[PDB]
RNA sequence: GGUGAAAUUCUUGGAUUUAUUGAAGACUAACUACUGCGAAAGCAUUUGCCAAGGACGUUUUCAUUAAUCAAGAACGAAAGUUAGGGGAUCGAAGAUGAUCAGAUACCGUCGUAGUCUUAACCAUAAACUAUGCCGACUAGGGAUCGGGUGGUGUUUUUUUAAUGACCCACUCGGCACCUUACGAGAAAUCAAAGUCUUUGGGUUCUGGGGGGAGUAUGGUCGCAAGGCUGAAACUUAAAGGAAUUG
């Protein structure tokens, strides 16, 4: 799956969660992917997208909601965005996504 | 420590009106006071305030809804029916 | 003191292209009067002649064909495609006990955007030497064959209109490609396209119609 | 004193620089922030307003006009809606079924809003006490409570008087009756407990 | 006592099989206990075949049968059709003719 | 050679139909039934009547125009007794022998993917 | 009598005694 | 039209019939079988999704972790009950046509509830194989379902394979049938209902003459209907089972 992929990233890579701290990452061009929750409002979505293109960073439109995104990264809270910093053994960076 | 055996919130009416009605109110009452999931911001913070009006605590959006529940059986089936019909006109 | 026989205006039914006899039958109407006319009210009916009767050859006695009346021009009303059926007797004969049945279907749009559903029927077969008295495919078998029949039927439709599809079905080529891809799975026998229905037409367009004519 | 909530929707004035705000009945699911589209050439979503001609059959709409322009007459009560059940384009009539069961035909220009009207279900819950009705009609009109005419004296009402309470005559009154007389079941074409599926065909 | 190993008629590894309606009295009766008979017979009959081909067009034509499966209810199966009633031994025998 | 109409013979019990139509169906021609050519209710399907009716029908068929016709015999069906009635036999028999022509005849007895509960209830029409 | 019509006999029978006793709770 | 035969019934409102569309809700025909699967109720159109499962294969892992079970608990056909929706069909009630001595019926018409579905109930069926579960042993046969191993088998042709389906032998595990009688039984019959006066592998549950009676009473569960638990007094010589002859 994609979660299965994301799974690998968590238990072996480096990441950051949430709106403020993936912008730190986009500004420093440290991000490899940013993943975007379904119900995250368009403005935030549109803003990250701009940030991402300026930094040449691809953007996965996670089609679940921010409640379940947080569970996809295995946290008992909820995340509206993830930033991949390094894909540990995961091929998300060079698979379909 | 179980306070009542079956009246629940409906205990406020004591003995009056007849179980059968107390029962029916207790239904819609539970419906009508519950915190609901907000579609928009994902927190469960939708509460009622006057029938049809369902507004989200934190995040602040209000949604037209049923009189004691956010989404109504029909409302939903209608939703899907329109959606179906919509998609019929671009394919 | 009337006897509607002394009055009924009369008419003759012509067929379209890819067949034998375009001359087909005759019909009753009701004199073309100003207000309520022999024209626009009816005409557009539909006729059900066996295509064996419509293709000469008799290796065709089953397979029913529905011809709808689309246009008209004075003692001559053309007909086009509206669907095909099967003779009920042929069907209730392919369905013998002791063997697995398989049916399959799909809705689909041609070129000339006539939308339709075609059916497929097929049954398992014993093979010469098969001792066990019945022969049954194995469900996992059935889904396979069904799938393929579906991959094969979807292809053939959305070739240019029923026009080619008409042309396609009559030689029942589709039947063999079915059998072609199939025998890699499990035997089988009969294997036809059985039924086809019409349910969405585009606009009239006197043009394309009058291309099957002359 | 209305069942369903309203929805305040502001629009730009095509002719003057100014915001012009309208008052809608809120269809279920519509929301603050939501963008609402109104026009022939507009898109078939809950909340928008399209002319009954432009929506396929089985579309479900609210607050529909009887004549185009009358800014909405049919189906406005909480929970109600109408269904387009046909079109006749040479004449551009469109045929609807209204909440009552009745099926009218109106201009395919007559506008409606996609969805159902909100706060439905309101009447499934018992009023329980007289106070709750009390405040109910308090914000409607002085129609509550209701003395039975059969508890009145003759001066007061066809049903008044007698040494036990009783109507004394059939309470089915003709249409051709005259004011002072029409109390009871007016023009009643049948009467008694209704058995078996209602539902107009 | 028990007067048949098949009990009523022929279900041994199931529990429930849907019923069918008698082609006579319309009585419901489980499909396994049901008593069936293919009614394959021409569309014509006795002598009608001769005065067919004569007044028909086409040479010989074809001739088709009707094919309709018949389901009786025991009582109906007994009262008229296949049944007789067999001896205590002749009973056991499931070979048809 | 001919002119082709459609026969359509509905043969149920307690009555038999014969009536020819235009090959398209929309336009009929002539009818008459078994209940038309004898009087006693009980005898409304029986062959000797289905003859005398298929007789009259053969007439009009020629007393107008139709020389020929393919038949589509039919029974009650739906959720019922799927078997051909008594007097559809006599019909087919006494309409090839009349003076018309036969050719290509099937059955249109409606036979559902089964359903819609049969009448008579669980215990059947019992007597 | 049929076993079940007797089962139904005394179902009724009990409802009645069930009633007559309430009369006096 | 409906029937054994009728009648009530529908028909200038063109009925019944035909023909072209359309709606609604049910159902899954034929293929369907001494065939499959599930703890049992039960489950038969396609497709996707979702988690589940037996058998088999296994020179994998663990190592006595198991058998069976008062209490307690999950599911539990049909009808029935609560609140929505649905309400094509068939159709407890009721009203009718007829038949009858009568006819509250059987047959015919109308047709309420119901039938379907959601959310809750109810917990019962000849819920059956009228036959507890685990383990061992005792006897012949041909089919079949699933898995497997073998084979210079048959057929598919392309160029020969690979395959797939079929064929034959074996092996586990299924649903079953046949013939036997070592044996069993009051018999009917039974590969268990066998291996019991030559009476003991383990374990659960129920019965102790017939009625009275699943009645009374208490308890308990249920909205109700009812479910579970469940006596006595008194009466009585039989009631009952299989088989035989009539
Ligand atoms: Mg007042
Ligand atoms: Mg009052
Ligand atoms: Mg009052
Ligand atoms: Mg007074
Ligand atoms: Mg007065
Ligand atoms: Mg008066
Ligand atoms: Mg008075
Ligand atoms: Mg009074
Ligand atoms: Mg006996
Ligand atoms: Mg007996
Ligand atoms: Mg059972
Ligand atoms: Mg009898
Ligand atoms: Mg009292
Ligand atoms: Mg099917
Ligand atoms: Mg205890
Ligand atoms: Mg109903
Ligand atoms: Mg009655
Ligand atoms: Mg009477
Ligand atoms: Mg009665
Ligand atoms: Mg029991
Ligand atoms: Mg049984
Ligand atoms: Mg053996
Ligand atoms: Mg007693
Ligand atoms: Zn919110
Ligand atoms: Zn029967």
């Amino acid at each position: 799956s994609i979660n299965q992929k994301l799974a690998l990233v968590i238990k072996s890579g480096k990441y950051t969660l949430g709106y403020k701290s993936t912008v730190k990452s986009l500004r420093q061009g440290k991000s490899k992917l940013i993943i975007i929750a379904a119900n995250t409002p368009v403005l935030r979505k549109s803003e990250l997208e701009y940030y991402a293109m300026l930094s040449k960073t691809k953007v996965y439109y996670f089609q679940g909601g921010n409640n379940e995104l947080g569970t996809a990264v295995g946290k008992l809270f909820r995340v509206g965005v993830v930033s991949i910093l390094e894909a540990g053994d995961s091929d998300i960076l060079t698979t379909l996504a | 420590a179980k306070r009542t055996k079956k009246v629940g919130i409906t205990g406020k009416y004591g003995v009056r009106y007849g179980s059968s009605l107390r029962r029916q109110v207790k239904k819609l009452e539970i419906q009508q006071h519950a915190r609901y999931d907000c579609s928009f911001c994902g927190k469960k913070t939708v509460k009622r305030g006057a029938a049809g009006i369902w507004t989200c605590s934190c995040c602040k959006k209000t949604v037209a809804g049923g009189a004691y529940t956010v989404s109504t059986a029909a409302a939903a089936t209608v939703r899907s029916t329109i959606r179906r019909l919509r998609e019929m006109v671009e394919a | 003191v009337v006897d509607p026989f002394t009055r009924k205006e009369w008419f003759d039914i012509k067929a379209p292209s890819t067949f034998e006899n375009r001359n087909v039958g005759k019909t009753l109407v009701n004199k073309s009067t100003g207000l309520k006319s022999a024209s626009d009210a009816l005409k557009g009916r539909v006729v059900e002649v066996c295509l064996a009767d419509l293709q000469g050859s008799e290796d065709h006695s089953f397979r029913k064909i529905k011809l709808r009346v689309d246009e008209v021009q004075g003692k001559n009303l053309l007909t086009n495609f509206h669907g095909m059926d099967f003779t009920t007797d042929k069907l209730r004969s392919m369905v013998r006990k002791w063997q697995t049945l398989i049916e399959a279907n799909v809705t689909v749009k041609t070129s000339d955007d006539y939308v339709l559903r075609i059916f497929a029927i097929a049954f398992t077969r014993k093979q010469a030497n098969q001792v066990k008295r019945h022969s049954y495919a194995q469900s996992s078998h059935i889904r396979a064959i069904r799938k393929v029949i579906s991959e094969i039927l979807t292809k053939e439709v959305q070739g240019s209109t029923l026009a080619q599809l008409t042309s396609k079905l009559i030689p029942e080529v589709i039947n063999k490609e079915i059998e072609n891809a199939t025998k890699d799975i499990f035997p089988l026998q009969n294997i036809h396209v059985r039924k086809v229905k019409l349910l969405k037409q585009p606009k009239f367009d006197v043009g394309a119609l009058m291309a099957l004519h002359g | 004193g209305r069942g369903a909530p309203l929805a305040k929707v502001v629009f730009r004035d095509p002719y003057k620089y100014r915001l012009r705000e309208e008052i809608f009945i809120a269809n279920e699911g519509v929301h603050t922030g939501q963008f609402i589209y109104a026009g022939k050439k507009a898109s078939l979503n809950v909340g928008n307003v399209l002319p009954l001609g432009s929506v396929p059959e089985g579309t479900i709409v609210s607050n529909v006009e009887e004549k185009p322009g009358d800014r909405g007459a049919l189906a406005r009560a909480s929970g109600n809606y109408v269904i387009i059940i046909g079109h006749n384009p040479d004449e551009n009539k469109t045929r609807v079924r209204l909440p009552s069961g009745a099926k009218k035909v109106i201009s395919s220009d007559a506008r409606g809003v996609i969805g159902v009207i909100a706060g439905g279900g309101r009447v499934d819950k018992p009023l329980l006490k007289a106070g709750r009705a009390f405040h109910k009609y308090r914000l409607k009109r002085n129609s509550w409570p209701k003395t039975r005419g059969v508890a009145m004296n003759p001066v007061d009402h066809p049903h008044g008087g007698g040494n036990h309470q009783h109507i004394g005559k059939a309470s089915t009154i003709s249409r051709g009756a005259v004011s002072g007389q029409k109390a009871g079941l007016i023009a009643a074409r049948r009467t008694g407990l209704l058995r078996g599926s209602q539902k107009t065909q | 006592p028990k007067k048949r190993a098949s009990n009523g008629r022929n279900k041994k590894g199931r529990g429930h099989v849907k019923p069918v309606r008698c082609v006579n009295c319309s009585k419901s009766i489980p499909k396994d206990k049901a008593i069936k008979r293919m009614a394959i017979r021409n569309i014509v009959e006795a002598a009608a075949v001769r005065d067919l081909s004569e007044a028909s067009v086409y040479p010989e034509y074809a001739l088709p049968k009707t094919y309709n499966k018949l389901h009786y209810c025991v009582s109906c199966a007994i009262h008229a059709r296949i049944v007789r009633v067999r001896s205590r031994e002749d009973r056991k025998n499931r070979a048809p003719p | 050679s001919q002119v082709f109409g459609v026969a359509r013979i509905y043969a149920s019990f307690n009555d038999t139909f014969v009536h020819v139509t235009d090959l398209s169906g929309k336009e009929t021609i002539a009818r008459v039934t078994g209940g038309m050519k004898v009087k006693a209710d009980r005898d409304e399907s029986s062959p000797y009547a289905a003859m005398l009716a298929a007789q009259d029908v053969a007439a009009k068929c020629k007393e107008v125009g139709i020389t020929a016709v393919h038949v589509k015999i039919r029974a009650t069906g739906g959720t019922r007794t799927k078997t051909p009635g008594p007097g559809g036999q006599a019909a087919l028999r006494a309409l090839a022998r009349s003076g018309l022509r036969i050719g290509r005849i099937e059955d249109v007895t409606p036979v559902p993917s089964d359903s819609t509960r049969k009448k008579g209830g669980r215990r059947g029409r019992r007597l | 009598m049929r076993a079940k019509w007797r089962k139904k006999r005394t179902r009724r029978l009990k409802r009645k005694r069930r009633k007559v006793r309430a009369r006096s709770k």
